[PDB]
């Protein structure tokens, strides 16, 4: 591996450096469908009018990116994400602005989020969540490489796409930091405790997401609930953790290392690395290089019935897309 | 059980980031 993301690093870097812009405009596109939202985003089905092709195109309103204080998060999502290559992250099409708003095109992955998925059929199984957890070491194996934090990992922000494969999506709190950062951000339900104690974190906050990954997949609800954020905290604070009766012991006990308020202990984060997750006994039938290779049967795969299909997705209302005389917020979202 | 008490609470739908 280490060949290969010396490479990777190569790659990116050069991105990183001269990232790209100005790559589409509005209208070389229709407007057809809201496909998903966040706190202030939102992702619409489009087609290109020149080559007809679908897309998903997450619309920011740039007025609203500078009130919730979220520029410099904006324009570490789309310079990382124009710099990134991985089987498993989406990939950003093109990018533009204009005088309202920021637009980041991305494939169209059809087959929805796994959040819908998961809560409509319950749960998955053990090799199921494995499938899909092991398509998330490689890609945090490659993000961590570049010296990138994801900080967002959620069923929401995982689409699944027409083999069943997991597209990696909303790089909003991504960060290219080497050492320790503080930003409270992420979801509640998958925030390491570090994070919430305001410490000063790293990347292993992104292991202990998976550990809280794999617990909602298999579970099929997550290890630390309840109605409201603070009372969510105060639980992962707690750190108590219960599974249920149906966890194979190989998989509670790669939680326990995962979910593991030690840093000196948290697996991902030891002196072995990633290979202390890739050789646990849960992962032990994985063949971690024909899942990169995406040659490994997918457990799953959600139908689809065309071009431009939304049918795994939620319906949302949708709202008028618009665009001011006046250019807003010009120089502080000059570099996207 | 625990599913019962998930599935009655107030976040089984899509969940929001947090950004502060
Ligand atoms: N490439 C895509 N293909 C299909 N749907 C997408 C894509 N990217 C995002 N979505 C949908 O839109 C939702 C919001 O996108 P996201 O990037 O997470 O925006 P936000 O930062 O506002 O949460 C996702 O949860 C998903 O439902
Ligand atoms: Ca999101
Ligand atoms: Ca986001």
């Amino acid at each position: 591996v280490k060949e290969f993301l010396a490479k990777a690093k190569e790659d990116f870097l050069k991105k990183w450096e001269t990232p790209s812009q100005n790559t589409a405009q509005l209208d070389q596109f229709d407007r057809i469908k809201t496909l998903g939202t966040g706190s202030f985003g939102r992702v619409m089905l489009v087609k290109h009018k020149e080559s007809g092709n679908h897309y998903a195109m997450k619309i920011l309103d740039k007025q609203k990116v500078v009130k919730l204080k979220q520029i410099e998060h904006t324009l570490n999502e789309k310079r990382i994400l124009q710099a990134v290559n991985f089987p498993f992250l989406v990939k950003l099409e093109f990018s533009f602005k204009d005088n309202s708003n920021l637009y980041m095109v991305m494939e169209y992955v059809a087959g929805g989020e796994m959040f819908s998925h998961l809560r409509r059929i319950g749960r998955f199984s053990e090799p199921h969540a494995r499938f899909y957890a092991a398509q998330i070491v490689l890609t945090f194996e490659y993000l961590h490489s570049l010296d990138l934090i994801y900080r967002d990992l959620k069923p929401e922000n995982l689409l699944i796409d027409q083999q069943g494969y997991i597209q990696v999506t909303d790089f909003g709190f991504a960060k290219r930091v080497k050492g320790r950062t503080w930003t409270l951000c992420g979801t509640p339900e998958y925030l390491a405790p570090e994070i919430i104690l305001s410490k000063g974190y790293n990347k292993a906050v992104d292991w202990w997401a998976l550990g809280v990954l794999i617990y909602e997949m298999a579970a099929g609800y997550p290890p630390f609930f309840a109605d409201q954020p603070i009372q969510i905290y105060e639980k992962i604070v707690s750190g108590k953790v219960r599974f249920p009766s149906h966890f194979s012991s190989d998989l509670k006990d790669l939680l326990r290392n995962l979910l593991q308020v030690d840093l000196t202990k948290r697996f991902g984060n030891l002196k072995n690395g990633v290979n202390d997750i890739k050789n646990h006994k849960w992962f032990a039938t994985t063949d971690w290089i024909a899942i990169y290779q995406r040659k490994v049967e997918a457990p799953f795969i959600p139908k689809f019935k065309g071009p431009g299909d939304t049918s795994n997705f939620d319906d949302y209302e949708e709202e008028e897309i618009r665009v001011s005389i006046n250019e807003k917020c010009g120089k502080e979202f000059t570099e996207f | 059980t625990t599913y019962a008490d998930f599935i009655a609470s107030g976040r089984t739908g899509r969940r929001a980031s947090i950004h502060d």
